[PDB]
DNA sequence: AAAAGGCCTGCAGGCAAGTGCACAAACAATACTTAAATA
DNA sequence: TATTTAAGTATTGTTTGTGCACTTGCCTGCAGGCCTTTT
């Protein structure tokens, strides 16, 4: 089974140990950080551009349909497949101002919170709201509420909340500052939810009191700005290669010799702790038996050979990108 | 002769509301390796945790002739905030983290009285 | 810039035209103006009915609050959100203290918040002193007048029981002055049973002296919802009706909710009186007025009605001629309203019956089923015959009424916010049209195929493997071709000359397809230094 | 082999009784701390034992039954269920 | 009437005598018959869904006949009327109805009406210009006027 | 053929390889009251 | 003599920590069952 409750109890079987497979990121390519932005620069912007496009033309048709919602005081909150950064700043900046100030004879202000970014405190975007409109944040808006409700309806200040699923709005402090001022009938909110459990975070005491309207938009955005906020690339290939080039020339020697030994057999354990003092006699490289503790103690820091005694290092790296290093070490 | 013989004590859910604190019942006392065999004493201990789509999955099932919309996300949220249902954070809990589990908050006195007003057997699935 | 930054501040009628792009301009106007009377007068009537429900609840309270114990006060169905007034008596100052969960973390907070509140508000009416109960205790050698403190616990279920035990016990130290008062209001949201289990044996014997409930909900005994619906049928009297799918489904949609049905309930009528107002071009003609602009697009429309078929299906078995038969069967009032006013007014003050709703008795006087819903009373059945009454089905009743069928109510309030997701992901062939053209029409999008392959899965997914299988659905062929098309980027024909270029664009158009699953939340990692194993969270049906 | 047989709702009573008297300790319950900087991180931070109900604590016995058998005289009708 | 009889045992080359009655090509043939297989349980009277589905795609493939002589409808609605062994009108039309509306939202169906998206277009965006399925289409009143001129 | 003497082999005695996940505390640095320079 | 905010006490928040829980690998411990003798 695949679909209704008959699928969630048939794909959870238990798997068997010896069935299970042994596949890491070792037989992968590996790839940098200046081809990673080059090809998805591309592939943003060329491929089904024109469906996107299109799809982008129907659903401004809707733009007039979003302002009367507004309008009667409910509160608006898009959805569907990919990010919806370019159709939010595109309506309530480039037909929502124009058409508020155009019917209730400068332009109306749009206050945009960055929902994606985990440093969004709620000190900061109340003391926004105060210069522009004119728990002691909580007791702020329900002075307001009370007091906007004999003025006349006309909407002042636009919220234009981005991304309604990140970690700073899906805590319960800033959710409750967001849904109290939602009650006022002269400001409007625009919100956008991305993840699936977004009518989970609110209730029915916040429901009443956000007033929230649907709008399927499924346009598949490759989200390019929301990506740039997380670690997408993620021991060391690059990292590994600036700190032998800042170490003496005596100190490249010694990694040479372990790079060597380890990978001549990729089925041997590694290098063991009397192993590394034969190759010095060897090849006169360190000094006695006693130095052996001041090169060890460098090399563990930058996480480029690990311990591993039943003493046996081993360091957690395939020989696929290990066999590189050696050419730009010699 | 009423005024010794006792101490005299001291001194409306929603249908959906009431399926839920059901299925979360048997989630944090059943374990979910025999589940494909049933759908498809424990209660004298602490309930277990589980996660939001193994609770959706059994409520499911149990529902009389539904997919998940935002009704039923809604009676869910509802739940947390009468302590009816507890979970891993106390104070600013993220409903979105998918580290944090779910887990029910209710004696078993209190959920036999509700199973028997929607005329469901629910002393059956632990006998 | 503004890309890069974190959060940046930037500082005639919306009604489209109908009849197929052929409407005059004159009719647009006019529709703006007309929906402006239905939604001023509903409003008008419902901010009154609000105002009526604190101007009761204020009453309620004040009679049971001032008629060596704690007056407790329980307020089943209480979301904290009135406002209470107390008396101003003489030789007695009465202070209203509002206790937040939020703004009592522990004991130590929850008395110096409640002593910096009585200081400032004895002080604003007619010398440091400490917050603490010495205050309580010297505050007739400070003033001269009496106490009489009202606390009062915003959201009791939110708060935490340790905390608010202690603080019970603390004040019952102040009833040896003989001049202090403390009464207690609680605004429980669950139910009185579950408040008792978290309390101590001292607790619940020291407030069961003086307590008794007051269960002031939404809809306690469906009283304030009748004067919601009733208002939404006053303004449609003779204009507009009701089908039998709206009430079932404003019944199928309050009783989800509980502590806030009432806003929900405005929320549903207000929107399908604007859905009705932008799509439905027959709107112009509810007013006496605008009736004699009449067309030949008009006419198309009324005569594609299926109870106006059945009209002449009958005359022949047995367009001037047109217009006056349209306009000549609109003034009958249609007692399809007026009727529910009547019963509703004859079981409450008659036979005083107020455990009824006006919701669920509007919809058996639509389907003709009043006979199966009266008699759940054993009470009025010497009057059955008197208020019987038959729906009359009358002709093009579907053009002014708010009928919900094709799903437009649904996907709008109450849509399948998981369904959706899950729905556009696998099949979308419905939401991008069928018309680098090449690569398009062959090629499915990252964001589609990833979602294909995640569902057909267990519960435990390598990343490993799903890369492989990824790759092995995209053709070699296209894609080396599709990413040569651009001979401005020098930096994109380099990168296609290696050989693993095929292997390094899947890569990144799967790590991106990845990030963005997680995000929404489709896939779930294990370990935080590890980003080995991915795991299912979302099933699509369920 | 008449003992009056109290409902569930007064033994309640009984149990917290016995509790403010030392005789039920909680599981793996610390109790009263060393210094005042441990009282202050405990305090502030809520225990499992206080969201669950009543009935679904988690409780230690102070005296186990082979202590209790040598401080109950034989005249007690309750001598007979301290053996098992 | 055929239609009365519930839990009828079809065979394959039932629905393919009948679909060559009314001049079907192979190609929308074989996706009628697919559609039984699919459905074989879940059902009340399988002759309301054979007849539902054929006369539902006829209206489709012979669409430049009916607009041209509007006695190709009133003459395709009795035909089936003697193979099913009825004779109320009112039944054809009650089956044409009920299946129309479980088929409305499939791929087959979709390629039909484009060969012989904007109303789809619609639904999903949640639009309040959505062609609601209460009032009769613009094309069946008019085949309707002229049949009663006849 | 069948109950009465020996003994064959299915079910599962038993615990340790290892991941799992609730526990507690100082952790990082929140918001806030405080004292002092200023016109 | 009182607005100016620096810097102060009091206090928040999430961080990794480790005590302790849990699964399921493995023959081998053991006992229902088969064989033999006999009217």
């Amino acid at each position: 089974f695949l679909d209704t409750f008959e699928g969630y109890f048939d794909q959870r079987k238990i798997v068997r140990t010896n069935a299970k497979s042994r596949h890491t990121m070792s037989m992968a390519p590996d790839v940098t950080r200046e081809e990673f932005s080059l090809v998805s620069n591309f592939f943003n912007e060329n491929f089904q551009k024109r469906p996107r496009q299109k799809l982008f033309e129907i659903q401004k048709k809707m733009f007039p349909q979003y302002w009367f919602e507004l309008t009667q005081g409910f509160s608006l909150l898009f959805y569907g497949v990919g990010s919806k950064r370019n159709f939010l700043e595109e309506f309530a900046i480039d037909y929502l101002s124009p058409k508020i100030a155009y019917s209730q004879l400068n332009s109306i202000p749009c206050l945009i919170l960055n929902g994606y970014n985990p440093s969004c405190n709620y000190r900061d975007v109340f003391k926004e709201i105060t210069d522009l409109l004119v728990n002691h944040v909580i007791l702020q808006i329900q002075k307001m509420i009370d007091f906007y409700k004999n003025q006349p309806l006309d909407i002042k200040l636009i919220l234009v909340v981005h991304n309604l699923d990140g970690p700073s709005i899906r805590k319960n402090t800033f959710q409750t500052m967001l849904s109290f001022l939602s009650v006022i009938r002269q400001i409007a909110i625009v919100a956008s939810t991305d993840h699936i459990y977004a009518p989970l975070l609110w209730d029915n005491m916040k429901a009443q009191n956000y007033n929230f309207v649907f709008h399927d938009i499924s346009n598949f955005e490759p989200s390019t700005v929301e990506s740039t906020f997380q670690d997408v690339m993620k021991s060391g290939a690059e990292g590994a290669k600036y700190v032998l080039q800042s170490l003496t020339v005596n100190s490249k020697k010694m990694y040479k010799l372990l790079i060597e030994t380890q990978m001549q057999n990729m089925q041997r354990t590694g290098v063991e702790l009397k192993l590394f003092n034969h190759l010095c006699a060897a090849d006169f490289i360190a000094s006695n038996e006693i130095a052996l503790r001041s090169m060890l103690r460098e090399f563990i820091e930058h996480k480029m050979a690990n311990i591993t005694k039943n003493e046996i290092i081993w360091v957690p790296y395939t020989y696929a990108e290990l066999e590189k290093l050696l050419k730009t070490v010699l | 002769i009423k005024l010794f013989l006792s101490t005299d004590d001291n001194l409306d859910l929603s249908i959906i509301s009431k399926y839920l604190l059901i299925a979360s019942y048997i989630c944090s006392y059943l374990e979910p390796r025999y589940d494909a065999s049933i759908f498809s004493n424990p209660r004298y201990l602490q309930p277990s945790l589980f996660a939001i789509e193994r609770l959706l999955a059994i409520f499911q099932a149990i529902f009389p002739i539904m997919k998940a919309n935002i009704e039923v996300f809604q009676n869910l949220s509802e739940l947390h905030t009468l302590k009816l249902i507890a979970t891993t954070m106390n104070k600013n809990i993220d409903y979105l983290s998918p580290k944090v589990r779910w887990k029910v908050n209710v004696p078993w006195e209190i959920i036999k009285e509700i199973s028997e007003s929607v005329h469901f057997n629910i002393s059956d699935y632990f006998s | 810039a503004d890309a890069q930054r974190s959060h940046y501040t930037v500082y005639h009628i919306p009604f489209v035209k109908l009849l197929s792009g052929k409407e005059s301009e004159v009719n647009v106007e006019k529709r703006w103006e007309l929906y402006h009377q239905l939604h001023s007068h509903f409003h008008d009537q419902v901010d009154h009915i609000i105002d009526n429900i604190e101007a009761d609840l204020k009453a309620e309270i004040s009679d049971l609050l001032y008629s060596r114990c704690f007056n407790t006060i329980f307020l089943l169905g209480s979301d904290s959100t009135t406002k209470i007034e107390l008396k101003d008596e003489s030789s007695r100052y009465n202070v209203l203290i509002e206790l937040t969960p939020k703004e009592s973390p522990n004991v130590r907070m929850m008395l110096r918040r409640s002593m910096y509140k009585l200081y400032s508000a004895a002080d604003a009416e007619e010398n440091d002193v400490s917050y603490d109960l010495s205050l309580v205790e010297n505050f007739k050698r400070l003033f001269g007048k009496d106490l009489a403190m009202v606390f009062n616990f915003k959201d009791v279920d939110s708060i935490n029981f340790n905390t608010l035990d202690n603080f019970i016990i603390l004040l019952k130290s102040a009833f040896k002055y003989d001049h202090v008062k403390i009464s207690l209001i609680f605004n429980i949201n669950t139910n009185l049973s579950n408040i008792e289990k978290n309390l101590r044996q001292s607790t619940i014997r020291l407030l069961k002296r003086n307590y008794h409930k007051l269960d002031v909900s939404s809809n306690k005994g469906f009283k304030y919802g009748n004067q919601i619906f009733q208002s939404f049928l006053d303004t449609v009297d003779g204009k507009l009706n009701l089908s039998d799918r709206f009430v079932e489904f404003i019944l199928s949609k309050m009783a989800n909710n509980t502590n806030h049905n009432l806003q929900l309930l405005t929320k549903m009528l207000d929107y399908s009186l604007m859905s009705y107002f932008f799509q439905n071009a027959f709107s112009v003609f509810i007013d006496p007025v605008n009736v004699d602009f009449l067309n030949d697009d008009y006419l198309k429309i009324l005569s594609r009605c299926p109870t106006f078929m059945f009209f002449v299906e009958g005359l022949i078995k047995q367009n001037r001629g047109l217009e006056e038969f349209f306009v000549e069967f609109l003034v009958r009032e249609n007692p399809i309203n007026g009727h529910a006013k009547f019963v509703a007014r004859f079981l409450e003050e008659e036979l005083n019956i107020t455990n009824f709703n006006l919701i669920e008795l509007y919809h058996n006087l639509l389907i003709g089923k009043l006979d199966s819903y009266l008699d759940r009373w054993s009470a009025c059945k010497e009057y059955k015959d008197r208020l019987h009454f038959e729906p009359i089905d009358t002709i093009f009743q579907e053009l002014f009424t708010l009928d919900n069928r094709s799903g437009l109510l649904t996907q709008s309030i109450f849509p399948s916010y998981k369904s959706n997701i899950e729905d556009n992901l696998l099949s979308w062939e419905q939401v991008l049209p069928s018309l680098s053209g090449d690569l398009d029409k062959i090629m499915a999008p990252v964001l589609g195929q990833l979602f294909k392959l995640y569902r057909e899965a267990n519960m435990t997914i390598n990343i490993y493997d799903f890369y492989i299988a990824f790759r092995e659905t995209l053709p070699k062929e296209e894609i080396l071709n599709f990413i040569r098309k651009d001979p401005s980027n020098t930096k994109l024909l380099e990168l296609a000359e290696t050989p693993d270029a095929f292997d390094k664009v899947a890569l990144i158009l799967f790590m991106q397809a990845i990030f963005a699953f997680e995000n929404m939340g489709l896939i779930k990692f294990q370990s935080t230094k590890s980003y080995d194993l991915v795991e299912k969270c979302v099933w699509r049906g369920i | 082999r008449t003992i009056k047989l109290w409902l569930k709702k007064d033994v309640k009573n009984v149990w917290e009784n016995l509790v403010q008297l030392d005789f039920f300790t909680e599981k793996s319950a610390v109790g009263l701390r060393d210094n005042a900087t441990a009282a202050f991180y405990a305090s502030n931070y809520q225990f499992q034992g206080t969201m669950i109900p009543f009935d679904l604590r988690s409780y230690q016995m102070q005296i186990i039954l082979q202590e209790l058998r040598r401080i109950i005289p034989k005249s007690n009708m309750y001598y007979s269920w301290t053996q098992l | 009437s055929l239609l009365v009889k519930k839990y009828c045992k079809m065979t394959t080359e039932e629905i393919i005598r009948l679909c060559n009655d009314f001049e079907l090509p192979r190609e929308v043939a074989y996706k009628i018959v697919d559609e039984y297989n699919i459905n074989a349980s879940r059902l009340v009277c399988p002759w309301q869904l054979v007849c539902g589905l054929v006369l539902n795609c006829t209206f489709i493939v012979f669409n430049e006949r009916r607009r041209k002589d509007p006695r190709i409808d009133h003459f395709i609605v009795s035909k089936m009327c003697s193979l099913m062994l009825t004779s109320k009108v009112d039944d054809v039309i009650e089956c044409v109805k009920l299946v129309k509306e479980l088929i409305i939202g499939e791929k087959w169906f979709r390629d039909l009406q484009i060969r012989y998206y904007d109303e789809i277009i619609f639904r999903k965006l949640g639009s309040m210009l959505q062609t609601t399925n209460i009032l009769v289409t613009d094309d069946q009143y008019n085949i309707w006027k002229k049949r009663i001129e006849m």
